[PDB]
């Protein structure tokens, strides 16, 4: 007489009409009655999964009309409000089912409910000892993926005297005895197992861990940010790989024997995969909106150093990069798309705080020495250029080493790096803007010799890296004058001149904080590519560039500075936020290239 | 089941084992022994299509079908005992059993993925590959303990839910209310791993039975006709109850479209009259990213074809693959062409060189060689390969099976794999001072190569601007038309060729011979490419060659082409001269190139006799 057929499976309660759970029963039942023809059927027949939005619930519809107490109850009601969505579900589907066979018996399964895009993200750092058994929201990373293995749930038991064997609903897989029996009449007992009958069912399982992002709150204390375990019930599984950004909602429970003394979980509800505010849009529209932008970002990258415009201009390339060609897609063979700078000149220069304000305005950083590390410490053995993907891993005292600098040839040129327990594959992706400071090998670098000499290079490292600039240390007067001036002060046309501040202005800088949002905005919305003009140019200084050189001595010319020059014009389209290549893109390529080319080796 | 049912599949299976299956049981009946144990081998397909009801009865409860199969092959054998003529040289054996193969290729059951827990009593077929071995052990099946209270024995069996346990009974079933060994089996435990190839997997702890322990091997492919079921365990008060997936084994296999076919032959039988258009296309689209450089890329090619081995009867084996080299200034894109070739082979295994350890070049645990059987291992940076672990490659580069025993273990292992070098010629290139002298490599490690190709990069106006165009303009594959190929075609094209064996003639040798002994001593002959290993590679890249064109019968056009283009190989001292490899381009028709070399080399080598037959060939085309 029971309308809803499926009330067995779900609450295990004697069918009574004074619940005040009809309601919303009522209540949700309309609301997908209403809704239904959207859904295909195939798909809940066979895993049962309703993704209801919470936006469509919060639009004030039926559901909000006749109890305004939504948000409340889920809240505070983790599976009294969850099951309601089964319910109706399963009533709606098995009606629709009846209805169509009727026109023209039912024994559909289990049907979970799924809610997710909960707004109010309470991150972690927060959860102690209130949210207990309470819905809330997470976002964070996979690094912990685990095996597979089965539990039961509903495992059945033998009799006692005569039969009417029962499916007592075991909870959360711990053992339990079923001290008293329902059945028709006498006493109970029938403490036997029976693990053999179809009654027993049975689903998977799994284990996650979640290490929370970088955020906020960068504090210089060397403390991991805290981390809690997933679990994954049914149908689940095989939905993340080690590394992900991923949201997860679910109910918040108490384990036990990690004797009072547990640990907190968390049971999943509803996983998503794959976002920057609407002040952060309006404020990088006005950063689009200045006059000159170049400058701005060229000036404002370290404000402390004076001079060393060249430097600093190629830095700011760096920092953006190029665009990846998959050209071929059956084949592919992809081509790295990010250039590769190193700086060498004599030491009081300053060369090693250009590097530091780099790495500090980046997504993702990092900043190693040339003596702590070995071979074992930049490759794999989680090495450096690993957690540099998608970064950079600048790298200090570069000259110094001299057993690893055979050991990153193969990962920055084939953009992957495999293991290193004898090459059994297992490749990993590594991504990296390598950037390095040296000196030469005789401390200051006398200006009669050659340059193959005075390196301690060979002809295959040094072709690698797209510029090498060259600095040297001269007894000047008027710039001496300027430094002294300026380094006190603290304490209290070509591509070079217009770029230089004329005193007399305000060049303010904009805040490295607002600057980092600018980068991850550039490298994820807008792809350059080259047009017909640009072309021509970088073809004409190829052309004279190789005869010209092919006879003189120098570092050999191949055809990787034609492939360099493209990615450098490319890498000159992101800082403005165009895709175009005009001849003055291309134009403002062949100064900067002029530094450690043919413009130095004299 | 109902009581006729198996009454009616028992009759079924009997008929059929008694219609085509009297010569294994024959032969299985005069055997010694009486009752050890012998199987017999059914097909599925042939009495799944006999009768319609058998499958519907059988694949929903495959537990009764093995019994009742095993009850008919008995009956079989006792009628046959029955109905003997010879008496005398046989023996009744009451140990039989039932191992069916030959399921049909439906998608949900030649799964190559391990059920997550949805597959219970299903019957499945799973590939993989061998991890780990158990020892061979004993088990106890039925005890027939003693009678106690009552009179009638008891014969209760063992459970394999419960890993091998027994229940004490109490309630017997005896009419009335009072109610209170030499048996032995076989066991083992194997652990399988999904292959990768097809594709992190995880594993399957298969369970053998009976006589299929001491059948299997540690790293072999396997294929197993098994049941799925579950192993609980002793139950624990509140705590977390623990359950497993586990695969009984049924049967064994020790393995290891008509389409595609006739594609290949409408290809290369449209393409009669000429027949070079056909390679010309094929050494078209091997990488087809780079310009020009066509003798490098035939080459490739032509290392990738193979081989075949020739055993000797008592104890010696020769090589029967190529190995190839290259030297040449940096930006030529060596390493492109060792990125195409580590994908179209079915198995390869890219490393470092440098970066990698001596475990991987040798046996330490499988390294790199071994690993790589059948195969191709592609090696880069040779310059400084570890000098020790560059030399302790001899024996496995050209013996084919390494030979250590390393701690006192002594173990033997095969490794057939053909090797890719790629390295930089360290020092500023010479036209002179030969290979031996820029890379100052030992001349018995120079003698092993096969191939050793050249490259320099000179002065020119028009190959600069080419390749400047190609790379700016975006240009990808400038012959616009649609030919191509894909990459899963060339990859069956060379997965399908390695199967024919080719045969040498009389119109072929003469050639290699007359020119070896030419080349044994011209007025230099070299310093270490004019051994005895250079004739025992004009036959293996001869042969080669041949198996590439769709035919098995060697001819004068494969070997003037093997001849000539080894000699090109050979850079500096020849017998006609070199010719730089990247300054070199598709001819626009080859029957005239080809006609002209055959004219070239058929007159200072005095074959005379062939160049009339060859051009009257020619000729009637
Ligand atoms: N243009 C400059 N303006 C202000 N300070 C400078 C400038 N150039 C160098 N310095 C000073 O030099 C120091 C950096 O030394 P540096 O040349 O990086 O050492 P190394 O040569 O070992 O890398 C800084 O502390 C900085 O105060
Ligand atoms: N014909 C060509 N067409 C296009 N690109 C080429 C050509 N030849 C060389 N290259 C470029 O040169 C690079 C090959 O470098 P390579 O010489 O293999 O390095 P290594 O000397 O370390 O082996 C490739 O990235 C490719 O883009
Ligand atoms: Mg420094
Ligand atoms: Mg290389």
């Amino acid at each position: 007489f029971i309308p809803y057929k499926g009330w067995k499976l779900y609450f295990s309660e004697v069918y009574s009409d004074s619940s005040p759970l009809i309601e919303k029963i009522q209540a949700f039942e309309k609301f997908f009655t209403r809704h239904i023809d959207l859904y295909d059927k195939d798909e809940i027949e066979r895993k049962g999964s309703i993704l209801v939005d919470f936006k469509e619930l919060t639009e004030g519809g039926e559901v909000t009309n006749l109890i305004p107490d939504i948000a409340t109850e889920l809240r505070d009601a983790p599976e009294k409000t969850l099951a309601c969505m089964g319910l109706a579900i399963h009533q709606v589907l098995t009606k629709d089912l009846e209805r169509h066979a009727a026109e023209l018996m039912v024994n559909v399964p289990h049907i979970h409910a799924r809610v997710y895009n909960y707004e109010p993200l309470t991150q972690l750092k927060n959860v102690r000892a209130n949210y207990y058994g309470k819905y809330i929201a997470l976002r964070g990373t996979v690094v912990r993926v685990s095996n597979i293995k089965p539990l039961c749930t509903k495992m059945a038991f033998l009799c006692a005297a005569c039969g009417e064997i029962q499916s007592f609903p075991l909870p959360d897989g711990k053992y339990s005895l079923p001290t008293k029996c329902p059945v028709p009449v006498c006493r109970g007992r029938s403490f036997t197992a029976l693990r053999s009958s179809p009654l027993t069912v049975t689903m998977d399982w799994q284990s996650i861990k979640i290490q929370e992002l970088m955020s906020d709150d960068q504090r210089e204390a060397g403390r991991i940010p805290r981390t809690i375990e997933c679990e994954l019930v049914h149908d689940l599984v095989d939905s993340c790989v080690p590394g992900d950004t991923v949201t997860i909602t679910g109910i918040v429970k108490v384990s036990n024997a990690e004797k009072c003394m547990f640990l907190l979980y968390i049971e999943a509800n509803s996983i998503s995969n794959s976002e920057f505010s609407l002040k952060d849009l309006y404020a990088i529209q006005e950063i689009q909106a200045e006059e000159n932008l170049f400058k701005l970002i060229v000036n404002s990258l370290c404000p402390v150093i004076f001079g060393h415009e060249l430097v600093k201009a190629g830095l700011a390339l760096a920092l953006f990069g190029g665009s990846q060609k998959y050209a071929d897609d059956k084949n592919r063979i992809p081509i790295r798309g990010d250039p590769h700078i190193l700086v060498v000149g004599d030491p009081g220069l300053g060369k090693s705080q250009m590097l530091q304000a780099a790495c500090n305005v980046a997504p993702r950083g990092v900043y190693v020495c040339g003596n702590t590390t070995t071979t074992s410490g930049l490759t794999v053995t989680a090495g450096a250029l690993v957690l540099g993907d998608q970064g950079i891993c600048g790298i200090d005292q570069f000259d110094k080493m001299g057993n690893q600098h055979q050991a990153l040839l193969e990962a920055m040129e084939q953009q992957s790096i495999s293991l290193a327990k004898a090459g059994v594959v297992c490749s990993l992706p590594a991504r990296t803007s390598i950037i390095a400071a040296a000196n030469p090998v005789g401390g200051h670098y006398n200006k009669a010799k050659t340059v193959s000499e005075n390196l301690k290079m060979g002809s295959a490292l040094l072709s690698r890296f797209d510029l090498v600039f060259i600095l040297l240390d001269t007894p000047n007067e008027h710039h001496d004058h300027l430094l002294s001036e300026h380094v006190i002060a603290i304490r209290a046309k070509p591509l070079s001149e217009r770029l230089k501040v004329v005193p007399g202005e305000t060049i303010d800088p904009i805040p490295h904080q607002l600057l980092r949002k600018y980068i991850g905005y550039a490298r994820q919305y807008v792809y350059p590519r080259l047009s017909t003009e640009a072309a021509r140019v970088l073809q004409d200084f190829y052309l004279e560039l190789r005869k010209q050189s092919q006879r003189l001595n120098s570092s050999p010319i191949t055809t990787r500075q034609l492939e360099s020059l493209i990615r450098l014009t490319e890498a000159r389209a992101r800082l403005e936020l165009r895709e175009e290549a005009t001849k003055e893109d291309a134009e403002d390529i062949v100064e900067i290239m002029k530094y450690s080319m043919l413009g130095t080796y004299s | 089941m109902n009581s006729d049912q198996v009454t009616l599949v028992g009759q079924v299976f009997e008929s059929y084992v008694s219609e085509y299956h009297k010569n294994d049981i024959l032969l299985i009946l005069k055997e010694r022994d009486e009752d050890a144990h012998y199987p017999v081998v059914v097909n599925a397909m042939t009495l799944f299509e006999t009768n319609m009801e058998i499958g519907e009865y059988f694949n929903m409860f495959p537990s009764e079908v093995l019994t009742i199969f095993d009850s008919a092959l008995r009956r079989s054998a006792l009628t046959i005992l029955q109905s003997l003529s010879q008496p005398e040289a046989v023996s009744m054996k009451q140990n039989l059993h039932a191992r069916i193969s030959g399921l049909p290729v439906c998608p949900e059951l030649v799964r190559e993925h391990i059920p997550k827990t949805k597959d219970v009593g299903h019957f499945l077929s799973v590939t993989g590959t061998v991890i780990r071995t158990s020892l061979v052990k004993v088990l106890e099946f039925e005890r027939d303990y003693m009678c106690n209270k009552c009179k009638h024995v008891f014969v209760i069996k063992a459970d394999f839910e419960q890993y091998y346990t027994f229940c004490r009974p109490s309630s017997c079933p005896s009419l009335e209310s009072c109610d209170s060994p030499t048996r032995c089996r076989d066991y083992q435990e194997i652990k399988i791993q999904e292959q990768v190839q097809r594709l992190i997997p995880r594993s399957m702890k298969v369970i053998l039975e009976d006589d299929l322990v001491d059948s299997c091997k540690s790293g072999d492919d396997l294929t197993i006709y098994g049941i799925v079921m579950q192993r609980w365990k002793p139950f624990q008060q509140d705590v977390r109850c623990e359950v497993e997936i586990v695969l009984k084994a049924n049967y064994i296999q020790v393995n290891n479209d008509e389409e595609v076919q006739k594609e290949f032959e409408d290809f290369w039988e449209y393409y009669k009259s000429d027949p070079f258009a056909g390679r010309n296309v094929i050494l078209a689209s091997l990488c087809p990213q780079v310009f020009g450089m066509y003798l490098v890329k035939l080459a490739v090619a032509m290392v990738l074809a193979g081989g075949i081995q020739r055993t000797d009867a008592t104890g010696t084996r020769v090589r029967g693959e190529s190995h190839l080299l290259l030297v040449g200034d940096p930006g030529t894109g060596k390493s492109q062409f060792l990125k195409y070739a580590a994908k179209i082979t079915p198995r390869s295994v890219l490393t470092t060189g440098i970066g990698s350890t001596s475990a991987g070049l040798t046996v330490t645990e499988a390294g790199a060689l071994v690993l790589a059987d059948a195969g191709l291992c592609c090696i880069d940076q040779f310059n400084s390969l570890k000098e020790h672990d560059r030399t302790s490659i001899h024996e496995a580069m050209e013996q084919q099976t390494i030979s250590v025993a390393k701690a006192g273990l002594v173990c033997k292992l095969n490794t057939r794999t053909t090797i890719l070098a790629a390295t930089n010629p360290k020092g500023q290139y010479d036209p002179q001072e030969s290979v031996s002298v820029n890379i100052a490599l030992g001349s018995p490690l120079l003698s092993r190569f096969d191939l050793i190709l050249v490259l320099l990069d000179t002065k020119n106006e028009d190959w600069d601007r080419i390749i400047s165009s190609f790379i700016l303009e975006n240009k990808g594959y400038p012959s616009k038309s649609e030919k191509l190929w894909s990459m899963e075609k060339m990859k069956t094209y060379f997965c399908l060729i390695r199967n024919l064996q080719p045969t040498l003639s009389d119109v072929g040798n003469q050639v290699l011979l007359r020119y070896y002994q030419m080349q044994r001593q011209s007025d230099c002959r070299n310093a270490a490419r004019t051994t005895i290993r250079l004739l025992e590679s004009l036959i293996r890249l001869a042969e080669a060659h041949a198996r590439l064109m769709f035919r098995d019968t060697v001819t004068l056009e494969d070997a003037i082409t093997v001849v000539s283009v080894m000699e090109s190989s050979m850079q500096g001292g020849a017998l006609l001269g070199g010719v730089n490899a990247l300054h070199t381009s598709f001819p626009e028709n080859p029957g005239e190139q080809y006609q002209r070399q055959c004219e070239l080399i058929l007159e200072k080598l005095e074959l005379q006799s062939l160049l009339s037959e060859e051009l009257r060939r020619l000729e009637r085309l």
